[PDB]
């Protein structure tokens, strides 16, 4: 496949990894009682393992001789789950996050005190405020158009 | 009163009530800025054409072959049977016309005015009406563009912009069209919801 | 209650709970998502 | 309004706050973390009291009467506790969705009234209705006062108030205490009731 990777469903050392991990945390439920509590951690977390196994198994990773799942970011169709779509959703958050912030600093900087607000933070107007990152790319988008998301004579 | 999406709320200040459908519904704050609001005027209008011709035309096959009139196949997977061309030629062919037609739309709306004109027949201009609403030949037969019919254009633009929604993300979730949904529901409400569907 | 509130906004103690929050909801999303090394949704 | 220096409080002999001087209906002083003291957020909490007041005197009464009811074999509601699980013509969800939308719906209303005093009197579908109480919490009207049994001099309606809003009290402790003895013990309020009157001395917190 990509890089000289195969699929970690078909390949043989995911599977030798996914074996190995279950037999060490079986190896120390056998020291309990059968339904004790710790048993039942132990249990829940070698169900825990089967089912991550299972889904990376599932979704298509790319495993390489080492046996662990590769991440693809060149920007292949069949990886866009890898990076790309997570990458995007950063994108939006920490944009949301910025606007925001940018948002309260634009609203506060009118007062006579501003640092006031700053170390005490005007919960009433952030409330407010924060809910203009939903739209945020499209408000920093006709920001930069209408030319007022840049400090001209600057 | 304008009407309020809110009772209990204020309307914003920019929204004044002279465009068709101002409710002032705007949460957000998206339209600030007067030119903010001229374009999302435009895109209002345009998203609300599309999506009512849109919804219609997922519609109104789909009820007329569940009663058996036509045999047209449902509209998310309408795209797999084969046409008289290649989906490619007639996606590219698409693509010129809209590319024009498009940009005359977007050269009228930058300055009003200045694309009323036929660019082959000299002759033959658009009447000089407002962006976005184009009469002429665009009103063949001439239904008077009284205020309160706009108002009823954008209501019915954004029932259908709701429906669209609500077609795709039902399609996704259940597998079918919405006709169908509905009338599984129809069949026994009590148990047919988004409930038992997730 | 009204120097209360001030004092509840104040950047240390609006911090602490902005971060408390955020913790918690990541905690709670990786506990019903756990070992998520991709998106699969779409 | 009427200020009543000299109003009986609850703790004789104690200046009651400056913020609470008898104008609201059951002022009787009692704020000894000083909540209320911001008028809005005075007037927020009264609205709060007067909703918890109302919704605990309703399951006040449908936890203790149907199962005062049951207890005698009359009928057979189940225990209050557990009723919630007990399936129905559908399952919970839908229900839960269902009433959801209903009792936001009511809610949104009743929040625009509280933030914005006569401003959603009227009826969006037949504007010619128009719910007669002018007061917030105190929505009136042909649907929530087709008697008009409290619309007469504001001194009577004082009381009334007053009445209703001691009642409410006693009906939010009751209904915590319901569900506490329920958690602690594991049978029903009612034969709570019966085993302490049977045996006074002995049938109560320390018996564990
Ligand atoms: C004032 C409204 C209201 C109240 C007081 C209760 C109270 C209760 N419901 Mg409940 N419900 C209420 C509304 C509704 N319920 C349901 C549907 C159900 C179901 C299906 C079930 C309950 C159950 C319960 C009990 C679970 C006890 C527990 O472990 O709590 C946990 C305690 C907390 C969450 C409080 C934590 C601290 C607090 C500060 C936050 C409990 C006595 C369960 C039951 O009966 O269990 C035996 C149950 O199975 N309810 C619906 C949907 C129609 C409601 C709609 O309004
Ligand atoms: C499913 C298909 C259909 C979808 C339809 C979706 C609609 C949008 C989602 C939800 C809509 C219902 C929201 C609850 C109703 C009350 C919201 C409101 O009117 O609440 C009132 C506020 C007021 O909005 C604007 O708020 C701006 C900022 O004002 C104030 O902002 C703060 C408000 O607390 C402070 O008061 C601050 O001092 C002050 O600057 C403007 O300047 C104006 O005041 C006002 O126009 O709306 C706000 O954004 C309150 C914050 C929540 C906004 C949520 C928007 C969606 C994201
Ligand atoms: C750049 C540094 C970096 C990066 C990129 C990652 C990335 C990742 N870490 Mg990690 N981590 C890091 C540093 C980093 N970490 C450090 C320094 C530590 C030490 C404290 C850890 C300790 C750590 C642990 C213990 C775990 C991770 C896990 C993960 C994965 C979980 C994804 C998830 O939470 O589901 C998705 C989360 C969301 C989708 C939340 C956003 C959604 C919002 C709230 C809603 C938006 C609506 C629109 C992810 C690939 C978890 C894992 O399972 O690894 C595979 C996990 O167990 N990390
Ligand atoms: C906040 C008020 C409140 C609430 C939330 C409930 C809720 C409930 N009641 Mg109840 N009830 C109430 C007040 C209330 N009641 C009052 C004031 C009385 C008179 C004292 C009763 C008398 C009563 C009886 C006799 C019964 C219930 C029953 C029920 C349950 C199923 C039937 C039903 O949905 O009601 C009815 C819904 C309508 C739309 C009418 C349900 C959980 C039934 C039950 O126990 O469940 C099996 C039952 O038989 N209630
Ligand atoms: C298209 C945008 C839009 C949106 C998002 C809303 C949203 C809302 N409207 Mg509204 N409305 C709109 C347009 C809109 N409206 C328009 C154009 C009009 C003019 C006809 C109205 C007229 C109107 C009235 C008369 C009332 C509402 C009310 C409400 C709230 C009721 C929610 C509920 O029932 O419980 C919760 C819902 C859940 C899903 C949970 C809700 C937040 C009610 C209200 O809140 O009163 C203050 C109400 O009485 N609206
Ligand atoms: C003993 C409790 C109690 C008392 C004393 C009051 C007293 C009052 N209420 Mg109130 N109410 C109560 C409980 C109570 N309420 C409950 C539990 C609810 C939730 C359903 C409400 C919901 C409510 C609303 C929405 C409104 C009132 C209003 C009023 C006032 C108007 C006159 C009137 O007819 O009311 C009641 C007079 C009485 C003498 C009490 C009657 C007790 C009945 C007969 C109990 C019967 C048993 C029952 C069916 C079980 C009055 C001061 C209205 C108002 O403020 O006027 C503008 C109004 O808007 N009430
Ligand atoms: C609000 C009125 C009220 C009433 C009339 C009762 C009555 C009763 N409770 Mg109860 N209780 C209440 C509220 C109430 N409770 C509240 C709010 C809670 C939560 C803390 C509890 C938690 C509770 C538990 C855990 C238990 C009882 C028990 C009992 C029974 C025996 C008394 C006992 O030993 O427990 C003592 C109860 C308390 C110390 C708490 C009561 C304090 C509140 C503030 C009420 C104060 C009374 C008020 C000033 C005057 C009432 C007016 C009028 C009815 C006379 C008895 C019939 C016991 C039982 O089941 O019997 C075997 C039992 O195990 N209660
Ligand atoms: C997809 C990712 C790419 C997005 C690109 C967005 C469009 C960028 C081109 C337009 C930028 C712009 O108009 O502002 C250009 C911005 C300033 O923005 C300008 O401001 C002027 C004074 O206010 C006028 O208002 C102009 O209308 C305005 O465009 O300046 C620049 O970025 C320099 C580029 C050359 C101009
Ligand atoms: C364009 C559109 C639909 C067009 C559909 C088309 C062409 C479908 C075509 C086809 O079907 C046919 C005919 C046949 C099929 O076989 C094939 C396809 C090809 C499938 C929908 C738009 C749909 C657009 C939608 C749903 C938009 C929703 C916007 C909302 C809710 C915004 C609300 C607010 O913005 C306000 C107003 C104020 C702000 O301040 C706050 C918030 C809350 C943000
Ligand atoms: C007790 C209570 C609150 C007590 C608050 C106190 C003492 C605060 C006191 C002070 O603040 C003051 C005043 C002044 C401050 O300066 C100082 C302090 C000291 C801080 C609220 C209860 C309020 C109680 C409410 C609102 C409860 C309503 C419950 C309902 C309706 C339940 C319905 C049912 O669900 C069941 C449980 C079972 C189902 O099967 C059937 C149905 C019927 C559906
Ligand atoms: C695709 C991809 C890739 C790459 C890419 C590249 C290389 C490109 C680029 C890029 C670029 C070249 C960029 C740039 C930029 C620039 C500028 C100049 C900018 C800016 C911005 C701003 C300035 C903003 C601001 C803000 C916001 C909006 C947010 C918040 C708020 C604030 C205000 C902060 C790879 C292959 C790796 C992988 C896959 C994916």
């Amino acid at each position: 496949d990509i890089a000289g990777l195969t699929p970690c469903k078909d390949s043989k050392q995911f599977a030798k990894r996914e074996k190995q991990s279950i037999k060490k945390l079986e190896s120390s439920l056998k020291l309990y009682a059968p339904d004790s509590a710790p048993a039942l951690a132990i249990n829940a977390t070698i169900e825990k393992t089967k089912r991550r196994f299972d889904n990376y198994g599932k979704q298509g990773l790319l495993c390489g001789a080492d046996g662990l799942p590769h991440l693809i970011v060149s920007g292949d169709q069949r990886h866009w789950g890898e990076f790309i779509t997570p990458g995007i959703l950063f994108l939006y958050i920490a944009g949301w996050i910025g606007w925001v912030g940018r948002s309260y600093l634009i609203a506060i900087r009118d007062d006579k005190k501003p640092t006031q607000k700053e170390i005490i933070i005007d919960v009433p107007l952030a409330t407010g405020l924060v809910f203009r990152g939903f739209s945020w790319p499209i408000a920093a988008y006709r920001e930069l158009l209408n030319g007022e998301l840049v400090a001209k004579d600057v | 009163k304008k009407g309020e999406w809110l009772p209990g709320l204020a309307s914003p200040g920019y929204l004044t009530g002279s465009l068709p459908g101002d409710n002032g519904f705007d949460p957000l704050g998206l339209a600030e800025d007067p030119e903010n609001l001229k374009w999302f005027v435009q895109a209002e209008l345009v998203n609300g054409r599309w999506a009512m011709l849109g919804v219609a035309g997922m519609l109104l096959p789909e009820v007329f072959t569940s009663i058996g009139i036509i045999n047209v196949p449902k509209w998310y997977d309408a795209g797999k049977e084969e046409y008289f061309a290649s989906s490619s030629t007639l996606f590219v062919i698409e693509f010129i016309l809209f590319h024009y037609v498009e940009i005359r739309r977007w050269q009228d709306i930058k300055n009003p005015g200045s694309v009323n004109q036929d660019p082959i027949f000299k002759q033959y201009s658009l009447p000089a009406g407002e962006v976005g609403y184009p009469g002429g030949i665009f009103n063949p037969l001439n239904f008077a563009p009284t205020l309160e019919a706009k108002e009823k254009e954008i209501a019915n633009g954004r029932l259908a912009m709701l429906a669209f929604l609500g077609f795709i993300i039902q399609h996704n979730v259940t597998g079918k069209g919405p006709f169908d949904n509905l009338l599984q529901h129809i069949s026994d409400p009590w148990h047919n919801t988004i409930v038992q569907t997730l | 209650m009204r120097d209360l509130k001030t004092y509840l906004s104040v950047a240390p103690v609006a911090s602490t709970l902005w971060f408390a929050a955020l913790a918690g909801l990541l905690i709670e999303i990786n506990r019903f998502f756990p070992d998520a090394l991709t998106f699969p949704f779409f | 309004t009427v200020a009543e220096p000299d109003r009986p409080l609850w703790f004789p002999g104690s200046t009651p706050p400056p913020w609470l001087d008898g104008s609201l209906p059951g002022d009787f002083g009692f704020d000894p973390l000083g909540l209320g003291s911001d008028p809005e957020s005075l007037r927020w909490n009264v609205q709060a009291e007067l909703v918890h007041s109302r919704w605990a005197m309703l399951g006040a009464a449908g936890i203790f009467i149907p199962e005062f009811l049951t207890k005698l074999g009359i009928l057979n509601t189940p225990s209050w506790y557990t009723a919630g699980e007990q399936e129905y013509f559908t399952d919970t969800t839908t229900l839960f969705i269902v009433e959801l939308v209903f009792i936001g719906w009511a809610e949104g209303r009743r929040w625009a009234d509280i933030l914005n005093p006569g401003c959603v009197n009227t009826d969006p579908i037949f504007p010619n209705n128009k719910l007669t109480g002018t007061d917030v919490g105190y929505p009136g009207g042909l649907w929530f006062d087709p008697l008009g049994w409290g619309s007469a001099s504001p001194q009577k309606l004082k009381e009334l108030r007053t009445k209703e809003i001691k009642n409410g009290r006693l009906a939010m402790l009751a209904v915590m205490g319901a569900w506490f003895q329920h958690i602690y013990t594991g049978t029903g309020p009612i034969d709570n009731l019966f085993a302490h009157l049977a045996d006074p001395g002995h049938a109560t917190i320390f018996a564990a």
